[PDB]
């Protein structure tokens, strides 16, 4: 006989459709990244034995590279429609999940720092110190993604955040965090770096300067291509957030639909990320030729 | 020739005199002194500014400033308190091998590889700091300048010849020649009649500043020597070598007393520095940490491991309040 | 030539000394090491109020 | 040797704009943080606006914020002061002066000469104790200032200083930080006292040393100076 | 807390720390060059082809500044200061090619190398050797054989293979040829060239740093 | 946790009035995932409305949804 103006709009299209691509990039990712890091781990600990600084950040961003892709599994093994049972530690998953991403990320700007300053300056870091400086990296990313996992809670079948326990517009605070201590702060330094050392190495009239401004190239336009629709779609959603240029739930599906793909795309380029910094190296190139027998 | 012979009968003589007063080992009478124990010094500050190798350092005479002096080619005038910078005196050669800040805080002198240390004015009416006077004369190389005075410098040098200077005439007056080696260091006595000076004949001499000839001569150790401090009472002085081990020598009873040896340490010694008291006998060792000594016993009592590089300086507050032991890392750490 | 004759006499010149023993050489300065125990901020670790670090 | 020269001054016309400029010659201009100072003709001393070195921080006196302005011309080594909107109690002889601050640094060294403007027709305040006292030369003079907060900072050192403006001239410092001397004065002067109370001592005092002394604080801003004494014979 | 007039006194330390900085990057474009050499073997004739104790030649080539050091009047133990240049770009060598008569003095100039190539401080550092000399070296070649120095050589009296064989010899002193590389420029009045083999090989060498800096190589 | 595992299908943002019961033929809880623990009925012709767990109506649905 009547009806009312603001019913709900059920997501089932969405996530039906959505789950067999984000399984297969959980898969793929796991796979690379495990390929991609376990020898990366292997070649520049097992010979050398941690030589320089710069390994002491190689080492510890694959690490928190592995950590990252080794949550994947349990999380496909999860979504699958099992919440009667495969009932894993949620919380204990999303802060290593957490904390192993931001350390990536916070490794990647360290990486940029020492390549900054090992060349512009000629300020070498010794190797104990680069390992203080890991472990306050890790420190700081333990702290910089304890607004994330300390608030998921777990129920009985799944886990969750509690948006009417807490602050309305906390979730906002989390966006916004997520896309600060993970693209604009990270972008800028690394662009900062590498466009200083590139200014720097470009009046060499040698030959052999045309390699390293090209990974340089190359990295930051992995880190752009990889992750700025991901962050700008976090940003419409936070547009979505504080209601300043909305739309009704066709907006909001294609949104949730543009999130989860642009969001597997960012967890793709650590998968990728390794091959970047390490393997581009000659140094690394004959060392797994010459131990790939094992 | 008959000077040849002579001189071993009067080394022959010389030793037997020495040996005839050695009646008591120094720890033989202090083994029933309660020990100091342990000293857990930590780095109070961190001042990250300079980007090459410091090779020296000297303290304020008020025990707050002190100069440091980096391969970097700028000298910077601390303030260990506040971690502030108060000067920074770009130098005209960037190879620095010494500084030295003066007791009354209104000089600098540095000198390294140019053989010239040259004097610094900074409490001036011009506003900035400059080169005072350029004193130069030496042909070696200047190892360690240090302070008489406003007006007296006395200066170490790679040609074997330690110089007395005198600033205002610019000319030196003394040169304290005779023995043939590569003075490493120098050390005044705190009534700064007497200075002691280290060189590369294993050989560290006490000097007469006033008369100008070498008042003893003191032997004992086999490689080079390059750190010295006197004791505060100022009748001993330790001398820190490349054997890994530092010795204290007597000036009364001319002649060594103890071995601060350790089977376990094999690297040299850059930079040697007595406490306030004088029972802690800080040195600066080559294997990037320092290591404290307890100077009547013999025996370590505390490492101030927390360098990366080799720590190539000491310097210890007149009120005893702090230490701070610059290395080759760029990073000066006032321990305490 | 002549440095030789330099060098014995500068021998010469600092043998003839007065060299006390080592028991008094040794037992003064560790009588001084004792008499400024009280006031070495070193060997006994200041509190933090005189400590200005 | 060390000079600070002004130009501008004159008369001028209130609510106008004048840009007054200080020159410099003699010192390392590019770092000393200079400051400008009011002196009506017939009152004490005022602290106009404080630069920095490197014109790293700006600051100025509560009545004259939002209507002045300071540039510093460092490659040709002149200061300028900006002043729009002048009202009549704008009108007086400004001083700029040179200052460094380090440890064991003495501000306020040297002073310029100085130039008139006259214009037609909370904060530590340092209260003096008299505005004359009767001397002859030989004796000693005991001048006393009080203040209206703990001058002595946590770090041990009362930042409050003292000046004498001899009549026709430019008042150069004497005592800083109540206790060190200023690198051109005689030792006859010495400063004492505790927080909120400080005396200056002139021992045996002669001729030409009968200008004003200007009691003044510098722990946080707006400094402020005093009434002065103006002793005489 | 804070402090009062203080602050201005940290900010004049930060005022000379940015300076500090940017001077510090002006050290690291300048390109620092070692210069050795037996008495009076080729040090002249090297320092002259461009622009009391330690004698710094400044001089600039092609948008790079050079500072050169020629250490020999440094007439002391030279181990003692040796290692104040633990961090020079390039030790410029300089062997003269027609000292090969008297006091065999290559024989001691290896020595010398062998004090600087195999020291524990220059382990990362470039040697550019500088056989010079040509002209007199070729007289004293056309009228003398090699083995008159170093018996065991074998070969001819013909400039080149001779000339290649004792800049491998010198090459073979090396020990740690991964690490380092012993560059060579048999040079003598070759007027600006000379120069221009100094801009190559310390433009290779700086790159060759930055490539280990970031890891590629 | 992140936005690419969710595992609830409601907006709810505003709710809706009092409602005929007999109307209401079903109704069923919802996947309280991200935060908002609601409950998703059905009108007779199948049109879906969020609602607060304060109604004890549902309650009374439940044993005509067992009895039909």
């Amino acid at each position: 006989d009547y009806d009312e103006d603001a019913t709900p709009c059920v997501f089932t299209d969405v996530l039906n459709q959505s789950k067999p691509v984000t399984l297969f990039l959980y898969g793929v990712v796991f796979l690379f990244g495990s390929i991609g890091n376990f020898l990366v781990i292997f070649t520049i600990t097992w010979r050398r034995r941690i030589q320089c600084s710069g390994d002491v950040y190689f080492i510890n961003l694959a690490a928190a590279d592995l950590l990252f892709v080794c949550t994947l599994p349990l999380w496909m093994q999860y979504l699958l429609d099992h919440n009667s049972l495969a009932s894993v530690p949620c919380t204990l998953l999303t802060a290593c999940f957490y904390v192993a991403m931001f350390a990536s990320l916070c490794f990647i700007t360290e990486i940029a720092l020492d390549r900054y300053y090992a060349i512009v300056y000629m300020r070498y870091r010794p190797v104990k110190q680069a390992c203080l400086f890991s472990i306050f990296w890790w420190i700081f990313a333990v702290i910089i993604a304890i607004p994330h996992f300390m608030v998921v809670t777990k129920k009985d079948n799944q886990c969750m955040t509690d948006y009417d326990y807490l602050e309305v517009s906390y979730p906002i605070i989390l966006n916004v965090e997520l896309m600060l201590g993970a693209f604009v702060i990270p972008l800028s330094v690394i662009s900062y770096c590498y466009y200083r050392i590139s200014r720097i190495v470009a009046v060499s009239q040698s030959r052999h300067k045309g390699r390293i401004v090209r990974v340089l190239i190359a990295v930051v336009l992995v880190f752009i291509i990889f992750w700025l629709p991901y962050h700008l779609t976090l940003f419409v959603d936070t547009l979505k957030l504080l209601k300043w240029i909305s739309s009704s739930c066709e907006f909001e599906r294609s949104l949730k639909r543009a999130l989860i793909l642009t969001e597997s795309l960012a967890f793709c380029h650590c998968c990728l990320n390794p091959l970047l910094y390490v393997f581009v190296g000659t140094k690394f190139r004959q060392e797994l030729h010459c131990l790939l027998a094992e | 020739d008959q000077l040849r012979q002579e001189a071993e009968q009067l080394k022959n003589q010389i030793r037997d005199a020495r040996k005839a007063c050695a009646d008591a080992t120094l720890s033989q009478i202090t083994n029933n002194i309660d020990p100091v124990g342990r000293i857990q010094m930590r780095t109070r500050r961190t001042l990250r500014g300079h980007l090459a190798k410091i090779y020296a350092m000297h303290w304020g005479t008020d025990s707050r400033l002190l100069v440091s002096a980096s391969q970097d080619g700028k000298l910077i005038i601390w303030d260990s308190y506040t971690t502030n910078k108060v000067h920074a005196i770009p130098l005209r050669s960037s190879w620095v091998m010494t500084c030295a800040y003066a007791p009354s805080g209104n000089y600098v002198a540095c000198g390294g590889l140019d053989n010239i240390c040259s004097i610094y004015n900074l409490k001036t009416r011009e506003g900035n700091v400059r080169v005072s006077r350029e004193l130069a004369g030496h042909t070696g190389y200047l190892s360690c300048c240090r302070f008489l005075d406003d007006n007296q410098i006395v200066t170490s040098s790679g040609d074997t010849t330690c110089a007395l200077w005198d600033i205002e005439t610019g000319q030196q007056t003394t040169t304290f020649t005779g023995h043939t080696g590569d003075v490493m260091s120098l050390s005044l006595a705190p009534d700064t009649r007497l200075f002691v000076s280290g060189a590369c004949d294993a050989s560290a001499k006490l000097w007469d500043v006033r008369e100008g000839m070498c008042r003893q001569t003191f032997t004992g150790h086999e490689s080079d020597i390059n750190a010295i401090c006197f004791f505060p009472n100022g009748n001993a002085f330790a001398t820190g070598s490349d054997d890994a081990t530092c010795r204290l020598f007597d000036l009364r009873a001319d002649q060594e007393l103890m071995t601060y040896s350790h089977d376990n340490i094999i690297c040299g010694i850059t930079s040697v520095s007595f406490s306030k008291s004088g029972r802690l006998l800080l040195a600066g060792y080559d294997d990037f940490n320092c290591n404290v000594w307890d100077a009547l016993k013999a025996d370590r009592a505390g490492v101030l491991a927390g360098h990366d590089n080799r720590v190539s300086c000491l310097g210890v507050t007149d009120d005893g309040m702090a230490v701070a032991t610059g290395s080759w890392d760029s990073f000066l750490k006032i321990w305490n | 030539i002549a440095q030789a004759r330099k060098l014995v006499e500068q021998l010469k010149m600092e043998a003839n000394i007065d060299r006390i023993k080592v028991s008094k050489a040794a037992a003064d300065l560790m009588a001084y090491c004792e008499a400024h125990a009280k006031e070495d901020p070193l060997l006994t670790p200041v509190p933090a109020s005189e400590n200005p670090f | 040797d060390v000079q600070l020269v002004e130009s501008g001054g004159g008369l001028v016309q209130p609510g106008g704009s004048r840009k007054l400029s200080c020159s410099a010659s003699g010192f390392a201009f590019s770092s000393f943080g200079m400051h400008w100072v009011r002196q009506a003709p017939e009152k004490g001393l005022e602290w106009v606006a404080y630069i920095s070195s490197g014109s790293g921080t700006i600051y100025y006196a509560d009545t004259v914020k939002g209507r002045f302005t300071i540039s510093r011309d460092d490659p040709k080594n002149t200061l300028f002061l900006q002043m729009t909107s002048l009202r009549s109690e704008d009108t007086a002889m400004y001083y700029c002066v040179r200052s460094i601050y380090y440890y064991g640094s003495s501000p306020f060294d040297f002073w310029g000469q100085g130039t008139t403007l006259t214009v037609s027709s909370s904060d530590i305040v340092m209260t003096q104790a008299t505005s004359s006292v009767p001397v002859t030369p030989g004796e000693s003079v005991s001048i006393s200032c009080r203040s209206s907060k703990s001058l002595l900072h946590s770090n041990g050192n009362t930042y409050l200083y003292w000046f004498l403006q001899r009549p026709g001239q430019s008042p150069q410092l004497l005592i800083y930080r109540m206790s060190n001397l200023a690198s051109g004065v005689p030792d006859r002067f010495s400063g004492s006292g505790s927080g909120t109370a400080f005396t200056l001592t002139i021992s045996r005092l002669e001729a030409e040393d009968v200008g004003v002394y200007y009691c003044m604080q510098h722990l946080e801003y707006p400094l402020t100076f005093g009434a002065g004494t103006k002793l005489e014979l | 807390t804070l402090s009062a007039e203080d602050k201005a006194a940290v900010e004049r330390s930060k005022m000379i720390d940015r300076n500090l900085r940017e001077d510090g990057e002006k050290a690291a474009r300048e390109v620092k060059l070692l210069l050795l050499g037996a008495g009076e073997s080729g040090k002249s004739t090297i320092v002259k082809q461009m622009k009391t104790g330690i004698v710094e030649t400044h001089f600039t080539f092609k948008d790079l500044h050079f500072k050169m050091f020629d250490v020999g009047g440094q007439r002391s133990e030279r181990k003692k200061w040796i290692h104040c240049f633990e961090g020079v770009t390039a030790i410029i060598f300089c062997v003269a090619l027609s000292d090969y008569d008297l006091v065999n003095r290559m024989h001691e100039s290896m020595k010398l190398f062998d004090s600087i190539c195999n020291n524990k401080w220059f382990t990362d550092t470039s040697i550019i050797l500088f056989l010079n000399k040509k002209d007199l070296f070729e007289e004293k070649i056309k009228k003398s054989p090699l083995t008159i120095c170093y018996p065991e050589y074998a070969g001819s009296n013909t400039y080149e293979e001779a000339a290649a064989y004792i800049q491998c010899q010198f090459e073979d002193l090396n020990k740690r040829k991964d690490t380092k590389e012993i560059y060579t420029h048999f040079t003598c009045a070759t007027d600006t060239k000379n120069v221009q083999f100094v801009f190559d090989a310390v433009t290779d060498v700086i790159i060759k740093n930055n490539l280990k800096d970031c890891g590629l190589f | 946790q992140h936005h690419g595992v969710t595992k609830c299908n409601i907006t709810c943002s505003k709710m809706t009035s009092k409602i005929p019961v007999a109307l209401l033929i079903h109704y069923q809880q919802n996947q309280a995932s991200c935060g908002k623990r609601a409950i998703i009925l059905e009108t007779r012709q199948h049109r879906l409305f969020c609602a607060d767990p304060k109604e004890q109506w549902v309650k009374d649905a439940m044993q005509h949804l067992d009895r039909q």
